[PDB]
C-alpha cells in the first residue's frame, strides 16, 4: 500500500504515547490514595487533561497533558521509593 | 557560627501551592536547628517582638558593666568605668562601687 503521509504517523505517535499513560492512569490514580493529598489533587486535574486530549486529537493539549501527566508520574514514583 | 537558609531548587521559580521543594540549610557542625515557617500576611498585621540576632547582642550589650568609652581620671578611674578592680599589695587598688548599673549622663 502506500506508506503513510507526512503528519498522519506524527500524530499517531503522540496518540500512542498518550493511550500508554492513561492505561494506568487508573493504576497512579489509585497509587496516590494512600499518599499526601497533594499527589492526589495533581493527578485528578491532569488525568482530565489527557482524557480530553486523546479523543478531542488536538496537537497543542495532547502535547502539554503527554509531559504534564509525566511528570506527576515521577513523583508518585519517587513518592513511593520514598514512602517504601 | 553561620546558618543560613536557602532554596534547594534552583529553578521552578513560584512553585505550585503543595508542590515537593528541597530546603538547603547550611551551618555549624554539631548545631541543633528549630524552625518556623509563616505566611508574611501575619507580619504585616503585626510585626513588633520579632527576635532577631541583632536584638540578641543589643540585649548583652544593655547587660555590660562598663561604662564609658575608654581613658578615666586616673589609673583607678581607667579600670572602673571599664569594669575592672584591681588591687595591689603595695595599696594602690580601684574605687568602691557597690551600684550595678551605669551612672547616667547629664544630657
Amino acid at each position: 500500500t502506500s506508506l503513510p503521509t507526512s503528519n498522519e504517523y506524527q500524530n499517531e505517535k503522540l496518540a500512542n504515547e498518550l493511550k500508554s499513560l492513561l492505561d494506568e492512569l487508573n493504576v497512579n490514580e489509585l497509587a496516590t490514595g494512600s499518599l499526601n493529598t497533594y499527589y492526589k489533587r495533581t493527578i485528578k486535574i491532569s488525568g482530565q487533561k489527557a482524557m480530553y486530549a486523546l479523543k478531542s486529537k488536538d496537537f497543542k493539549k495532547m502535547s502539554e497533558a503527554k509531559y504534564q501527566l509525566q511528570k506527576i508520574y515521577n513523583e508518585i514514583d519517587e513518592a513511593l521509593k520514598s514512602k517504601y | 557560627g553561620s546558618l543560613v537558609v536557602k532554596s534547594g531548587q534552583s529553578e521552578d521559580r513560584q512553585p505550585v501551592p503543595g508542590q515537593q521543594m528541597t530546603l538547603k540549610i547550611e551551618g555549624d557542625h554539631g548545631a541543633r536547628v528549630v524552625l518556623v515557617a509563616v505566611d508574611k500576611g501575619v507580619f504585616v498585621l503585626n510585626k513588633k517582638n520579632k527576635l532577631t540576632q541583632s536584638k540578641i547582642w543589643d540585649v548583652v550589650e544593655k547587660a555590660d558593666i562598663g561604662c564609658t568609652p575608654g581613658s578615666g581620671k586616673d589609673y583607678a578611674g581607667v579600670f572602673s568605668d571599664a569594669g575592672l578592680t584591681f588591687t595591689s599589695s603595695s595599696g594602690q587598688q580601684t574605687a568602691q562601687r557597690a551600684e550595678l548599673q551605669c551612672p547616667q549622663p547629664a544630657a
